[PDB]
């Protein structure tokens, strides 16, 4: 009965901003590192941005540095992704995924993010972000 | 693991953390240590799995280190085969045939790929063991004291010395509850030793100047208790068994 659910998808003007949210039910999201991953039309799934369970460590794809901001609220059981200065290239399905990082590793969530998300335990159904002049 | 150092990215790269799954989205619980003897095979202790011998209950982690970045794609493994020795039995204090094999794969069906942080460990030649008095090293996340309840956060390693059966089978040691399919090891100063939660983990000896899995942490009365060594499953007497379940 474990569920991850993304929300915030939609259609925004290039240069505009958009906020995504990942909510959990059936478990405590706060024990888990969370990644936001996206699949664009034609390309393969890529790590957008990641955050550790306590929130101390983050990772950003070079594509989104300074534009995207990941955060979380372990009281409210959520993780957020703030997307500013959106570009057409950001158009994709955005997924939220959750993975428990065992003790005995580095503090970093860098490898958690650069590897297209293979092995991440839990996944949301995904939500659509489209950036176009059609907005 | 009482009285040692903390390990690093190229120390004990064969070490495997074996976790038991909890129901729901509860994080799993650390259950035992283990050794990567083949890219697809981890050796551990049977007594670790006897309560829940179904493979679905476990997940294996590799490449643990404070300087290693966790990658679930390469470092997390499901267990596609769980093999316990068929004549595993529990005695008053000792385990018999305390050995198990776990066949592991990643989420994409791959085996362990070698790296700075993940290596296999060599099995011994048949019926060959280092001489008694050799320095072997032990490794784990187990208690750092017999009395301590807290488990440590990061991987420890220490050095013990092999103890002869004749010395080990003395009454004020373990008497007749030691057989030759076991290996005893201790600190001559009785200050360092493996402990609760090191079970299934490696005993690494040199054989021909080659690091070798000579033992599997199996049991002991207390931890680092004077006159009381750690008892290990003697891998050299189980090779036929191991290579009958693999190949
Ligand atoms: N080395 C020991 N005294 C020992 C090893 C394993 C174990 N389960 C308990 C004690």
């Amino acid at each position: 009965q474990v569920q991850l659910q993304e929300s915030g998808g939609g259609l925004v003007q290039p240069g505009g901003s958009l906020r995504l949210s990942c909510a959990a039910s059936g478990f405590t999201l706060g024990y888990y590192a969370i990644g936001w991953f996206r699949r664009a039309p034609g390309k393969e799934r890529e790590g957008v941005s990641c955050i550790s369970s306590s929130g101390g460590s983050t990772n950003y794809a070079d594509s989104v540095k300074g534009r995207f901001t990941i955060s979380r609220d372990n009281a409210k059981n959520t993780v957020d992704l703030q997307m500013n200065s959106l570009k057409p290239e950001d158009t994709a399905i955005y997924y939220c995924a959750a993975e428990w990082v065992p003790p005995g590793y580095g503090a970093t969530v860098q490898a958690l993010c650069n590897n297209a998300g293979y092995g991440m335990e839990y996944w949301g159904k995904g939500t659509q972000v489209t950036v176009s002049s059609a907005a | 693991i009482v009285g040692g150092e903390f390990t690093e990215v190229e120390n004990q790269p064969w070490f495997a953390a074996i976790y038991q799954k909890n129901k729901g989205g509860s994080p799993p619980s650390f259950k035992c240590g283990g050794s990567l003897i083949s890219p697809c095979w981890v050796a551990s202790a049977a007594h670790c799995f006897i309560q829940l011998p179904k493979k679905e209950n476990y997940v294996v982690y590799l490449g643990q280190s404070k300087e290693s970045s966790y990658n679930p794609g390469e470092m997390k493994f499901e267990v596609e085969q769980l093999i316990l020795h068929e004549y595993y039995r529990e005695d008053s204090l000792a385990y018999h045939n305390d050995i198990a094999l776990l066949k592991i794969r990643t989420s994409t069906g791959q085996c362990a790929q070698p790296s700075r942080s993940i290596q296999t460990i060599a099995l011994p030649p048949r019926f060959t063991d280092a001489p008694f008095g050799s320095d072997c090293e032990i490794t784990g996340f187990g208690k750092e004291s017999e009395s301590d309840y807290l488990y440590p956060k990061n991987l420890k390693m220490s050095v013990v010395k092999l103890v002869s059966h004749e010395q080990c089978m003395q009454p004020h040691y373990y008497g007749s509850e030691i057989n030759y399919k076991m290996l005893c090891a201790a600190d001559p100063e009785w200050k360092t030793d493996s402990c609760k939660g090191d079970s299934g983990g490696p005993l690494i000896c040199n054989i021909e100047g080659r690091p070798t899995l000579s033992g599997i942490v199996s049991w002991g009365r207390g931890c680092a208790e004077k006159n009381k060594p750690g008892v290990y499953t003697r891998v050299s007497h189980f090779l036929d068994w191991i290579q009958s379940h693999i190949g």
